[PDB]
DNA sequence: TATATATATATGTGTATATATACACACATACATATACA
DNA sequence: TATATGTATGTGTGTATATATACACATATATATATATA
C-alpha cells in the first residue's frame, strides 16, 4: 500500500502464528526476532578504492584519510587563484590608465591625420603610450603567470585604436576614473588577501562554506527543484 | 539544420549527434529512431538508390545495391558533411530571406518550401503510401529538363516562343525521357507506358546464363531468393552462385 | 458496449503556456488552436511555451494537479 | 558540457539532445546508449539514489524508490536543465 | 531583386555620412561633449540623417516595407560606434572605392530589373550553368567531391 | 546437526544485437470452385 | 480432367507510434544443494 516515497507494506498472517516465531527466528542482542523474520537489517560495508590524479589505483582504509588527503588541493588553489588574480589586476591598473590620457589628448593628438597604422603606432609609440597585448589582458583564458607577465609587455597599440568615438565623452571618463578606483581597491584587498593566518585565502574559504551550505539547504526544501 | 549547422566549417558530426542538433533547433517533435534513419537514407548513394543528388556527403559504411541500401551501419559509426558547392548553388542563400516559414511554438524553424533553380521533384525517385493517396516517380533525363528550362527562360533560343505558345495551349513539343543515368539494360515505350529491360548472356555448350543487369531498383538478393521460390522455374535449374 | 458508455478516455493539455507573474498556465489542446493564439499575440518575450510530447513528460506538480481533478476530466463515447 | 551547454540561458533539453552535445563538444568515443543511461542518472532525486547533491535538476518522470529508479522515461520524453 | 535595389539605396545613403563625418570630426570635436544626447543634438544639427543601423546593414527577414518604413527612423550609433582605427587615410580611401563599387552595382541592378521577358532573366541562367558544372563535378568523383 | 560443494543476485561504466504496429497499391504466390465434360 | 474464377495471403516503400536483448568487471549476500556421521 506504499506512496511513491514512503514505504508501507502489510503482511497477514496465518492464524495464531506469532508465537511460533520466536522459537524458529532466535533473538540475538543485534537483532529482534521479527527483524529476523523480515529481512529488516544490513550492514554498511564499504570498499573505500579510489584513482587518483596521475592515474592508478589508490586505497584508504577510513574517511578520515580521504578528507585529509583532499584539503592541500583546495589550499594551494586558493593560493593560485590569489596570485594570478593580482597579476591580472595590476596588468589592468597599466592598460585602462593610458586610455584615460589617450582620451585627454586625442584633440592635442589629431590622429585623423595619420596615414595608416605603422605610422599610429610610431607616433603612439613617441609620446609614452606602452605597448600592451590586448587580448591577454580582456580574456586570460588559461595563461599561466609566467606567460601572462612574459606576453603581456610584447603587443601593439590595438587596446587604444578600437576605441569608439562613443566613449570619448565626459560620463565615459568618470565611468573608467571611477572603475579604475575599484580595480586599486581590489587590488589592496587581494595583496592583502595573501598574507593571512593560518593560509593565504583562509576567509574566502569560509565565505564559500557558507554559500554552499545556503544553497544546499534550499535544495533540500524545494525538493531539489530550486524553485 | 544542415545548413545552420556546418556554416562555421564543414567538419564531420557522427549520425546520432548530427540529429540532436537537428531535433534541438528545427523543433523536431517526434523520436529519434527515425529521423537518424531519415539522415541515413538522405545521405546513401548507389546504383539505383532513391536521391540522385543527394544534400549529404556520406563517409562510412553507407549501404550497397545488393540488400537495397538496408545494410548501412549504425549512427555512432558513420557520418555525415554538407554537400556544400551543391548546397550552394542549388539553393542560394540569399532567396531564403525571402520564403514563407514554419512556426513552431513561436520561433522560426523552416521553410514552408525552397523553390530550387531545377525541379527537383521529378528528377529524383520514390515509392511511399500514405492515407488515402500512393507516391511513386521515376526520375528524369538531366539533359531535357536543362532543354526545357532554358527553352523557356533564354529569348536567343530557337525554340522559345513555340514553347510560350504550347504553355498557353497546354500541348508538348520537347521530349521528356526517363533517367537511364547508371543503369546498362535499356528502356522501351510501348503504349502508354515504359518498360526496363536487364541484360543476359547465354550459352547451350556449358548450359550456363550469365545475368549482367537486373531492371530500375531491383535489389540482388531479394531477386534471387525470389527466383529461387517459384518452383515452376526450379524444375530446369540447378545451381544459382552469386 | 459503446452504445452503454464502456469506452472511455482521459483528456490533458498539449501544450501550456507560462506568464511570468501569475500562477496559473494557459492549456491547449490541439496545435492549430495554440498556432492561431500565438500569431495573435505582439510580444511572446517573456512566456515560457511547453510540447508535452508523450504523457511521461509531464512534471510532479503537474500530474498532481491532474489527479487532484481525475473524474473532472475522463469522457464518456456516445454511438450514433 | 553541461556547464558549457546551459550558459547563455537555462532552458531544459531532451536526455538524447543534451547527450548529442556533450558527445559532441566533449569529445565522447563510446556509444550513444550508456551516455543517455547515465545522463538519466546523474540527474535522479529520492529517498535511496545515489546521488544526493545532483548536478541537473530533472523534469519529467525519473523513476522511483520502488524499482531502483530502474523505470524512469526514454530519453524522448524527459528532459534536464 | 527588389530588395537588393532597396538595400543598396539605404547603404550608399548610410556610407554617405560617415565619410563626411570623418572629413568633418577633425573640426567637430565630439570628445568636447558631455554625454550621447549632446552628441547627438549637435549631430542632428548639421545635417547627418538618423538611421537605424543595425537593420540597414543586416536585413533578415524584413520584407521592402518594413525595410523603407522604419529604417531612417532611428538614431545615430551608425555614427557613434565607429572605431578610432577607422579615422585613418587608407579606411577614407577604402570606403570611397566602396562607395563606388556600390553605385556600379546599383546602376546594374535597375539595368537588369528591365530586361525582357521577365526581371532577372540572365542571372537564372548563370545558376542554371552553376548547378550544370557543379552536377558534372560530383558525378566525376562519386559524389564525394575531392 | 553437522562440513562441504556448485550455481545464483546486484551495483556503474562499458561492449554488442534487436521488433511489433499504421498508411497505399502494384505484384507475386495459393487455392478452389465451378463447368463443360470426361 | 483440364480449365478459369472468385476467393484469400504476402512482402514493400517513408514517416510515424510503442517496446526488447547479450556481454565485462568486484564483492557481499543468499537460497537451497550436498557428504558422512549415525
Amino acid at each position: 500500500y506504499s506512496s511513491s516515497e514512503t514505504i508501507e507494506i502489510l503482511v497477514k498472517l496465518k492464524p495464531n502464528s506469532l508465537n511460533r516465531i520466536v522459537e524458529e527466528f532466535k533473538e540475538t542482542e543485534e537483532q529482534d526476532s521479527i527483524e529476523n523474520f523480515l529481512r529488516l537489517r544490513n550492514c554498511l560495508h564499504s570498499h573505500l578504492n579510489f584513482v587518483k590524479p596521475k592515474g592508478g589505483i589508490i586505497e584508504f582504509n577510513t574517511y578520515y584519510e580521504i578528507l585529509y588527503a583532499w584539503l592541500p588541493y583546495r589550499r594551494e588553489l586558493y593560493q593560485k587563484r590569489l596570485m594570478r588574480e593580482h597579476a591580472v589586476l595590476k596588468l589592468r591598473i597599466i592598460m585602462e590608465t593610458a586610455i584615460v590620457r589617450y582620451i585627454n589628448e586625442s584633440a592635442e593628438l589629431n590622429l585623423s591625420h595619420y596615414e595608416d597604422e605603422k605610422e599610429a603606432s610610431r607616433i603612439l609609440s613617441e609620446h609614452g603610450f606602452p605597448p600592451l597585448n590586448h587580448t591577454l589582458i580582456i580574456s586570460p583564458e588559461f595563461a599561466s603567470i609566467e606567460e601572462l607577465n612574459q606576453k603581456a609587455l610584447q603587443g601593439c597599440y590595438t587596446y587604444i585604436l578600437s576605441l569608439q568615438a562613443r566613449e570619448l565623452l565626459i560620463a565615459a571618463k568618470t565611468r573608467r576614473v571611477e572603475k579604475i578606483k575599484k580595480m586599486q581597491a581590489r587590488l589592496d584587498k587581494v595583496e592583502q588577501l595573501l598574507q593571512e593566518s593560518p593560509f593565504p585565502g583562509a576567509s574566502v574559504w569560509l565565505e564559500e562554506i557558507d554559500a554552499v551550505e545556503k544553497a544546499i539547504i534550499k535544495g533540500r526544501n524545494t525538493q531539489w527543484k530550486f524553485h | 539544420g544542415g545548413v545552420k549547422c556546418f556554416a562555421s566549417n564543414n567538419r564531420e558530426r557522427k549520425v546520432f549527434q548530427f540529429g540532436g542538433y537537428v531535433a534541438d533547433h528545427m523543433f523536431y517533435h517526434h523520436g529519434d529512431m527515425s529521423l537518424n534513419t531519415s539522415i541515413i537514407k538522405a545521405a546513401q548513394y548507389y546504383p539505383g538508390s532513391s536521391h540522385l543528388y543527394p544534400v549529404f556527403i556520406g563517409i562510412g559504411s553507407f549501404g550497397s545495391r545488393h540488400l537495397g541500401g538496408k545494410d548501412a551501419g549504425s549512427p555512432r559509426y558513420i557520418s555525415v558533411q554538407l554537400a556544400s558547392e551543391f548546397i550552394k548553388t542549388m539553393f542560394p542563400a540569399e532567396d531564403s530571406w525571402l520564403l514563407p516559414y514554419v512556426f513552431e511554438d513561436g520561433q522560426r524553424a523552416e521553410p514552408e518550401y525552397y523553390v530550387p533553380v531545377l525541379p527537383l521533384a521529378i528528377m529524383e525517385y520514390g515509392a511511399n503510401p500514405s492515407e488515402g493517396w500512393k507516391y511513386t516517380t521515376w526520375a528524369r533525363q538531366l539533359e531535357d529538363i536543362l532543354a526545357l528550362v532554358r527553352a523557356y527562360v533564354d529569348k536567343d533560343n530557337p525554340k522559345h516562343e513555340l514553347l510560350h505558345y504550347a504553355i498557353k495551349h497546354k500541348i508538348t513539343i520537347l521530349p521528356l525521357r526517363p533517367s537511364n543515368y547508371n543503369f546498362k539494360g535499356h528502356l522501351k515505350r510501348f503504349g502508354q507506358y515504359y518498360y526496363s529491360y536487364g541484360t543476359y548472356v547465354i550459352s547451350e555448350q556449358r548450359n550456363i546464363i550469365t545475368i549482367t543487369e537486373l531492371p530500375l531498383r531491383v535489389p540482388t538478393v531479394a531477386y534471387i531468393e525470389s527466383i529461387k521460390k517459384s518452383s515452376n522455374r526450379m524444375t530446369f535449374i540447378e545451381e544459382i552462385i552469386d | 458496449l459503446i452504445i452503454h458508455g464502456f469506452v472511455k478516455r482521459l483528456l490533458t493539455p498539449l501544450i501550456r503556456v507560462y506568464e511570468k507573474g501569475k500562477t496559473m498556465p494557459v492549456e491547449f489542446y490541439y496545435e492549430q488552436e495554440f498556432d492561431a493564439w500565438a500569431k495573435k499575440q505582439t510580444s511572446l518575450a517573456n512566456h515560457t511555451v511547453k510540447y508535452y510530447k508523450g504523457l511521461a513528460a509531464h512534471d510532479t506538480h503537474e500530474v498532481k494537479s491532474m489527479f487532484k481533478h481525475f473524474d473532472n476530466m475522463v469522457y464518456t463515447f456516445t454511438l450514433d
